[PDB]
């Protein structure tokens, strides 16, 4: 009976206006079905490269959703668990054979099992429920005592972001993980990810300061080591010197009854961006449950991986 | 049913066969050759074969890959 | 339970959800409506939002 | 991919800053996050405090950058730095940098006085000092000498006969160029984030300083034997007591693949202390318009 | 948006161009189009020496490009954004190893001149791709050729000092994941004297800056504990020395640890997914 702030013809001409343009079919089934696709084809060429008006007009109608890279990986299914979540962030363990058919990942729950095997609260007690020995990842690593004595355990884990898309097989399972760009769903179709980290390995830095990057922290504790994940939305640059701030109460406290010799064991632990999700939305805490009992976890959505390279603290 | 072993230089859980081919005491190696009995006296390549063939059988009773060869643990 | 020989004066603040009434003449302000246009975000793989 | 990013004042920007507003169009400016403090750099180099060049610095490479594109009246509009976007920027700065080379320019705190970077704003309590853009090679000549000032101030002035405090002020100077030379702004106490800084260096220094390839001074002390380079006049053809008493001992092939392996992780790290601040890698920088076209490196 | 570059050859080119552009496809070049200043090609010229320093603050100077084809004439070729990733292959006259390395180096080849300069009779641009290495294999190898330039150069100036086979032994042979493998051999001799430099000159520069920064937390647990540690021997020869040139000493410290801190870390670095073997191929982006 009376006006709208907005006609809504204008909105729907304007939304018309600005909509991309529909992607370009091809039928393979019939010929006659096919002289009309590859004339719409030659049309487009035509309007898109000659000099006149169409050109400029289709040139401002495109757009630029690029698609992320994927990393495939096989990995043992028995040194893995299917039943852990889908968004976990897996390291990638260097293999130096050459001879091996498969590779070697790590949920946080391996590594962690891999902690206290070379060495708490509920998550020792999930991860060695989950992974019920850590003998299979203590001899899936060749050499876990020399490398962790001269300390390049780091350069040795390659992280490769969270995990997306996970089959099931007997032998050899199979997993994908996106590296570089949005995380997202492939085969499963593209509509939403999470990325799960254990909450107790998981501390906010900025909260003990008192975009949203995201860091792996490896530290190299005295009776062996640890990873922790830092979150802070400070400087891709300045995130060293607080970090070394952070890891300053521990390093001499513990470090007073060490000494090294043939030299290694300076440095004390190696750190990477795993990269940044948005500022908008927050992390929001969950609960990651086996079939014993229960776990607190973080969900951070809309992730954007960017793995950079450890750096020393 | 009657002979429990018929090697007993490589077959007990510590014995010479073991501590030589085994990732346990195989740290100080070279990674880049290859060994072919590591698949014989890895115990974790064991374990997990074995388990593969249980899982398979299993999974095709309830039903209702890079080499076929190396589901036997058994050379010719 | 003794004196501590000084007296202390206890401050302190305190939120009310108050509910309030605004009452305005008739013709106060003139609000000037502009006609909306429409934009691009970033358009992900899944929506095209604007 | 939004850029188009209002800053919502409160008062009335008055004709007198309008001007010079429109004035420095093309800039660069850091960001907050709008409100009307917190989006320049007037936050946190305020005048109560020393310039310590360290805190800004800090406030500069933990927050994003903005080009600054139109200013109106009451409201002014900011344009960001996503990467993968080609920026156009003007050298709208009054110490002059010709960019010849075209290296990768580099921001920087207003080091070379407030009063040229500066903007008065009386609309609101606020005053918005703007930051430097100049390359790479002297924003790092300008980090190692203010660094170098701000750890030599103290130790002129801890010496008793200090008949010489004006020797540095000198000797440093000016910032080293070629077709001019440019003095800079100098604080007597470095504050604390700058001592920080000094720490975490002299944590580095000291532990690198437990491992020296004794090979280089084996030809060290050859070319002090030998002609003296001019890379070698330092030196005015001395052996220092120290690099004399290292060389005891013999040169062996055991020591150098450890000592040079934890060198190379070592000054990783200290590049990455050293990749300090935003920097922006350019390419085809057209001088006849003075627009240097920028992604964010 | 094409990101192809279109170069313009002057002459016209012969069979075993199309052959070694046919070995080059996969392989890389700098940028500055000019036919002249393509790549590496104005610091390779031997009326110049290649210098390390020069070529590679040409190299950071620039960015990079992707050679994709060469026609008769036309010099079809993409660069690189840091925005989307590019399909890379190895085509290096060292053919290394691709095993999953998480991060990438570019680096001008230091095994061989000639191995990566691609030469032309009838166009003298004579062109060359710097040999990208992954960052294990590149920081042993720019190790074991720096430490053999020094050795080399301090034979030469005492050969009683230091020996040829029992560093042949070891630092000629690189060995990363499994893989052993075997390099030996102006441009490392000058990398060498400011690393020379800057290692003799961090004896009084250390103590300088400890002596300044060692009662500042005038009770540290982490300073006193950094204190601790070094060496007895070092600090002791300080104040002898006048100001100016202490500070001159300090400064020209300062700019090439900066430099060298730059030069260690690996310039160009790129950034790979999945490598497939078969097709000697992995996806890259810049990072």
């Amino acid at each position: 009976k009376v006006q709208g702030s907005v006609d809504r013809r204008r909105l729907q001409r304007r939304i018309a206006g600005l909509l991309p343009p529909p992607a370009r079919r091809l039928n393979i089934s019939r010929g006659s079905e096919f002289t009309r696709d590859v004339r719409g084809l030659v049309e487009e060429h035509a309007q898109a490269s000659s000099l006149s008006a169409a050109a400029v007009w289709r040139a401002g109608l495109l757009a630029p959703w690029r698609p992320p890279v994927f990393g495939d990986f096989l990995i043992h299914a028995s040194s893995f668990n299917n039943a852990e979540a889908t968004g976990t962030p897996l390291f990638q363990f260097k293999q130096s054979d050459p001879f091996s058919g498969v590779d070697a990942v790590f949920t946080p729950l391996s590594l962690f099992i891999l902690m206290n095997h070379g060495r708490g609260g509920g998550l020792t007690r999930m991860a060695n429920l989950l992974y019920d020995s850590p003998a299979t990842l203590a001899d899936l690593v060749p050499d876990f005592g020399r490398l962790v004595a001269d300390r390049r355990f780091h350069n040795f884990i390659t992280p490769v972001g969270p995990l997306v898309e996970n089959i099931k097989s007997t032998y050899l399972n199979k997993i994908t993980t996106v590296v570089h760009g949005p995380v997202v769903s492939k085969a499963i179709p593209r509509s939403t990810v999470k990325v799960t980290v254990p909450q107790e390995a998981f501390v906010d830095l900025d909260a003990w300061l008192s975009d949203a990057r995201l860091y792996v922290a490896l530290t190299y504790e005295e009776a062996g080591p640890r990873f922790t994940f830092f979150q802070s939305s400070r400087g891709h640059c300045q995130i060293m010197n607080i970090l070394r701030i952070y890891y300053s109460p521990s390093i001499m406290h513990r470090y007073a009854v060490v000494q090294p010799l043939h030299i290694e064991e300076l440095t004390f632990g190696a750190v990477a961006c795993l990269g940044t999700f948005s500022a908008t939305d927050g992390w929001r805490r969950s609960a990651f449950n086996y079939r014993g009992s229960s776990l607190p976890v973080v969900e951070i959505d809309s992730f954007y991986s960017n793995v950079s390279d450890w750096e020393v603290i | 049913e009657y002979r429990s072993t018929v090697n007993p230089w490589a077959s007990q859980l510590g014995s010479l066969g073991d501590i030589m081919y085994n990732s346990s005491y195989r740290q100080t190696a070279v990674p880049g050759l290859y060994s072919p009995c590591r698949a014989f006296f890895n115990k974790e390549e064991l374990l997990r074969n074995n388990r593969g063939l249980y899982n398979m059988v299993n999974e095709y009773s309830q039903r209702l890959l890079e080499q076929p060869c190396s589901f036997l643990q058994e050379a010719f | 339970k003794i004196h501590p020989g000084v007296a202390m004066t206890v401050v302190r603040t305190d939120e009310i959800l108050s509910e309030n009434i605004l009452f305005s003449s008739r013709a106060s302000t003139s609000m000037f409506i502009g006609t909306p246009n429409v934009s691009r975000r970033e358009a992900r793989v899944d929506a095209v939002t604007f | 991919m939004d850029l188009k990013v209002v800053v919502s004042l409160s008062s009335r920007l008055y004709t007198d800053e309008i001007a010079k507003m429109q004035q420095r169009i093309g800039c660069i400016l850091p960001l907050a996050s709008q409100n009307v403090q917190g989006l320049g750099l007037g936050q946190v180099y305020s005048l109560e405090t020393v310039p310590d060049y360290v805190s800004m610095y800090n406030y500069l490479s933990d927050c994003t950058l903005a080009v600054l594109d139109e200013v109106s009246v009451d409201s002014l509009i900011l344009t960001k730095i996503v990467p993968g976007q080609t920026y156009a920027i003007k050298n709208k700065y009054q110490p002059f940098f010709q960019w010849h080379g075209t290296g990768s320019l580099s921001v920087m705190p207003p080091v070379f006085g407030r009063e040229h970077a500066t903007v008065k704003l009386e609309s609101n309590d606020v005053d918005i000092v703007f930051p430097m853009v100049l390359p790479t090679p002297i924003a790092e000549e300008v980090l190692q000498k203010i660094l170098l000032f701000n750890v030599y101030s103290r130790v002129v002035m801890q010496a008793p006969g200090n008949a010489d405090m004006l020797d540095v002020h000198m000797h440093l100077g000016s910032v080293s160029y070629l077709g001019h030379h440019y003095e800079l702004a100098l604080p007597e106490v470095p504050g604390p984030l700058g001592l920080a800084l000094l720490d975490n260096l002299s944590l580095y220094f000291c532990i690198m300083v437990t491992l020296l390839p004794r090979a280089s001074m084996r030809l060290v002390r050859g070319l002090i034997r030998h002609e003296h380079h001019d890379l070698l006049n330092l030196f005015q053809e001395m052996v220092p007591d120290e690099i004399a008493r290292i060389d005891l001992d013999d040169l062996s092939v055991a020591d150098d693949l450890s000592r040079m392996r934890v060198m190379m992780t070592y000054l990783q790290s200290l590049a990455s202390l050293f990749n300090l601040g935003p920097r922006l890698a350019t390419a085809a920088y057209s001088q006849e318009t003075l627009t240097a076209t920028c992604w964010l490196r």
